[PDB]
């Protein structure tokens, strides 16, 4: 099948800058190209097919250009409706779509504020415990946690989970979950989730010990 | 002008049949030069398309696919409907539905269903407080929360103080746990000063399961 | 200058049952410049010398795009017969043009087949010169009515050339342009 390796895979912009997302056919798709709008949770909107047509209704500021093997979508004034992601689909043997390109809000470096929650009483009276390691209201997406218990570093028993960029401060926040059995739970004293962002200067770990 | 509405079972089992129907109106079925779609986006993924089928019958499939999935139309009732069978895990997706003047794209699409595929019966959700404690608070800024852990299938709905408390909320996305069940947690960030004077009610929704859980997250000192 | 480029390159063309017709008016026309690529592996003139349109000057020129099968391209021509000659696009006995036709099995021609070009099959008549026929509705070849539902004796009117690039050159793609002084 044609494989469609669309770029870049995120993208920060701000209001009313010049936005460009290129999409790359495996093989030659001539000029049979469509390019797609979806917000989280709704359906895909057609802007572009041909690689070059506008979609009636869509607003002028969406253009399409390429040919062959490139193609490239330009927004030339980028407005709050069109933070959203974009797929490109090609449609020279059968159709296949691209991975997409997501178009988030670009602000200033915001450090998260980091939490951490022992497992309530009432869960390790089912047997499990689950602490949760909460990093609240920052930018960019990019954070690392890394668990530890008793200074043992964790990994393959948690979880991580990051909301959509706030539609107000434009921040992002991560829930990472480990869950371990009760016994399990029990064997140790220091659980500790270590965060390391770019707005930290230094590694921030928030801990508690075991009772 | 063309609206889609999709219809069927959101819990499959494995191995077993897909059956999906897309309710066509504003326009006719079998008439007019129309390209019948069905599309679908797994979570976190792209688009997939499934196949899809011409106002005279013939269809033309994802070559992928093409072994399982089988899309007909019933004029009788303008709708057209899609069938996948030998269903594993990797078919939960949301599906949807389109039509498209030509058979390259598709310009017009439903609101789309989601579609879950697992051997985990439904379940009803555990709601676990996350207490405020010292090292929950940072400043004058406390943090709390509920933990929604072990249910199917998705989705459920968390709202705090019955929806008096929307500022500072933040409900992450479920997590499809090695279990088979989701597991989710919600938060929210409140001045110190309140912890002991407000009270902090999350309500987890899971209709799926008739569920309906109020828990009051109150602090712990330790 | 006269748009003949958005007609000859036109990224996408019209079945043959649904032509497109581009007026054409008011404007400097490259005539003999059309002709100046080898591309064209049909081109055919009617009541007029392709030699002597640079120093015509017409009131109108229509510009009529479609895409047929190959071996289909010779029914293009005033007087003949065939299905598309009498079902899809009719051209007049005393027609005043030129037709250009040329093989487009890259763009027209997919892998799995291309369905987006279709053929009026069925007709209870022959169409009058230049007269489009976009209906779908079905065809009752037979006693019993349709009520919209194809069976015995009801059928789709609308063939689509399942166009695919290993097929040969009398059942490749060809885009045709019939222009009309
Ligand atoms: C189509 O475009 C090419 C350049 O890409 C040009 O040489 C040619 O003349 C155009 N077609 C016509 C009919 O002018």
């Amino acid at each position: 099948a044609i494989q469609m390796t669309q770029s870049p895979s995120t993208l920060s912009a701000s209001v009313g800058d010049r936005v460009t997302i290129t999409c790359r056919a495996s093989q030659d798709i001539n000029s049979w190209l469509a390019w797609y709008q979806q917000k989280p949770g709704k359906a895909p909107k057609l802007l572009i097919y041909d690689a070059s047509s506008l979609h009636s209704g869509v607003p002028t500021r969406f253009s399409g250009s390429g040919s062959g093997t490139e193609f490239t979508l330009t927004i030339s004034s980028l407005q709050p409706d069109d933070f959203a992601s974009y797929y490109c689909q090609q449609y020279k043997s059968y159709r296949t779509f691209g991975r997409g390109t997501k178009v988030e809000i670009k602000r200033t470096v915001a450090a998260p504020s980091v939490f951490i929650f022992p497992p309530s009483d009432e869960q390790l009276k089912s047997g499990t415990a689950s602490v949760v390691c909460l990093l609240n209201n920052f930018y960019p997406r990019e954070a690392k946690v890394q668990w530890k218990v008793d200074n043992a570093l964790q990994s393959g028993n948690s979880q991580e989970s990051v909301t959509e960029q706030d539609s107000k401060d434009s921040t992002y926040s991560l829930s990472s979950t480990l869950t371990l059995s009760k016994a399990d739970y029990e064997k140790h004293k220091v659980y500790a989730c270590e965060v390391t962002h770019q707005g930290l200067s230094s590694p921030v770990t928030k801990s508690f010990n075991r009772g | 002008q063309v609206q889609l509405v999709e219809s069927g079972p959101g819990r499959v089992k494995p191995s077993q049949t897909l059956s999906l129907t897309c309710t066509v109106s504003g326009d006719s079925i079998n008439s007019g030069i129309n390209y019948w779609n069905w599309i679908r986006q797994p979570a976190g993924k792209e688009l997939e398309w499934i196949g899809r089928i011409f106002t005279s019958g013939t269809t033309h499939y994802n070559p992928s696919l093409k072994s399982r999935v089988t899309i007909s139309v019933d004029r009788s009732k303008n709708e057209f409907s899609l069938t996948l069978n030998s269903v594993t895990a990797a078919d939960t997706a949301v599906y949807f539905c389109g039509r498209g003047g030509t058979d390259d794209y598709v310009d017009y699409w439903g609101q789309g269903t989601l579609v879950t595929v697992s051997s985990a019966s439904t379940k009803g959700p555990s709601v676990f407080p996350l207490a405020p404690s010292s090292k929950s608070t940072s400043g004058g800024t406390a943090a709390l929360g509920c933990l929604v852990k072990d249910y199917f299938p998705e989705p459920v709905t968390v709202s705090w103080n019955s929806g008096a408390l929307t500022s500072g909320v933040h409900t992450f996305p479920a997590v499809l746990q090695s279990s088979g069940l989701y597991s989710l947690s919600s938060v929210v960030t409140v001045p110190s000063s309140s912890l002991g004077t407000q009270t902090y009610i999350c309500n987890v929704n899971h209709k799926p399961s008739n569920t309906k859980v109020d828990k009051r997250v109150e602090p712990k000192s330790c | 200058l006269c748009p003949f480029g958005e007609v000859f390159n036109a990224t996408r063309f019209a079945s043959v049952y649904a032509w497109n017709r581009k007026r054409i008016s008011n404007c400097v026309a490259d005539y003999s410049v059309l002709y100046n690529s080898a591309s064209f592996s049909t081109f055919k003139c009617y009541g007029v010398s392709p030699t002597k349109l640079n120093d015509l000057c017409f009131t109108n020129v229509y510009a009529d795009s479609f895409v047929i099968r190959g071996d289909e391209v010779r029914q293009i021509a005033p007087g003949q017969t065939g299905k598309i000659a009498d079902y899809n696009y009719k051209l007049p006995d005393d027609f005043t043009g030129c037709v250009i036709a040329w093989n487009s099995n890259n763009l027209d021609s997919k892998v799995g087949g291309n369905y987006n070009y279709r053929y009026r099959l069925f007709r209870k008549s022959n169409l009058k010169p230049f007269e489009r026929d976009i209906s779908t509705e079905i065809y009752q070849a037979g006693s019993k009515p349709c009520n919209g539902v194809e069976g015995f004796n009801c059928y789709f009117p609308l063939q689509s050339y399942g166009f695919q690039p290993t097929n040969g050159v009398g059942y490749q793609p060809y885009r045709v342009v019939v222009l009309s002084f």
